[PDB]
């Protein structure tokens, strides 16, 4: 849990994919809807992601995303290591089930006011961060990559 | 119809 | 240029349009392709942005985005303040103009390196963000809202 | 196509 590093984890609703990535140190998410998940719009996933924070690890959601050779060029192309995501610490795999199961509920709560399930998920993602538990995950992330730069 | 991505 | 201002731009290239916001008082920029700039389309992007920095105001980029009703109820969702982005200050279009100017180069210096507009737009975002000017782009809005924040 | 997002 550096400042740089952040997790993919891929999660299904309404038979689409939602593709999320976690900055771990403060549980601060990123998440787009996708028809299925495949290398190329991880890839384009991870690209987006770096450009708008300083991404320096990433640990894939399988094994398929860590062999794929579009997702390690999108990971040359943009500076960041790519991991395996390997529960070498049982926690991590419980953390991100939980996650899911919040993101869904959430989901839940707004689906109604969105005709596209896109557009829930980005209520879904904007309520995630804002959410005080106390700082909220979109204040944590701030504090800790400014401390990293100081 | 009352959507906010479709207002209509 | 208070912590929470952006300001959106929307620019063309090959035939397709850029939809950019701008946080004004860093330069970092978020952007994306879309086929047409639409009351739709802009109030998704400011949808996605406003989950992922702290959005207080957006000085609309022409008046049929301030104007619609679907860009208003996204501002109204994810509390921001619409407003419009006349230049009271002269100084405000010349600095849009020459991003825009910056961007373009940009885009065209990596364009081979990608088959389709999308990649090298999100290509030259990371490029610009991470530029160093001395801090990047990215470090200035971290340390910014880093700073509102304590 | 020797692209980072078409490798082919
Ligand atoms: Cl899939
Ligand atoms: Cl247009």
């Amino acid at each position: 849990s550096s400042p740089g590093i952040w997790q993919l984890d891929c999660t299904h609703l309404e038979g689409k994919v939602i593709l999320v990535a976690v900055h771990v140190a403060s549980g601060y998410i990123e998440a787009e809807v996708i028809p299925a998940e495949t290398g190329q719009e991880t890839a384009y996933f991870l690209l987006k992601l770096a450009g708008r924070w300083p991404v320096k690890t990433v640990h894939t959601d399988n094994g398929s995303n860590f062999t794929s050779t579009t997702v390690k060029a999108a990971c040359w192309w943009a500076g960041i290591k790519q991991e395996d995501g390997i529960p070498y610490n049982p926690q991590s795999q419980g953390v991100i089930e939980s996650m899911n199961k919040e993101l869904k509920k959430i989901i839940g709560q707004v689906r109604d006011q969105a005709e596209h399930l896109k557009t829930a998920v980005q209520m879904a993602v904007f309520i995630h961060n804002h959410k005080r538990k106390g700082y909220s995950a979109g204040e944590r992330i701030v504090d800790i990559i400014a401390t990293d730069i100081q | 119809s009352a959507k906010i991505d479709n207002l209509d």
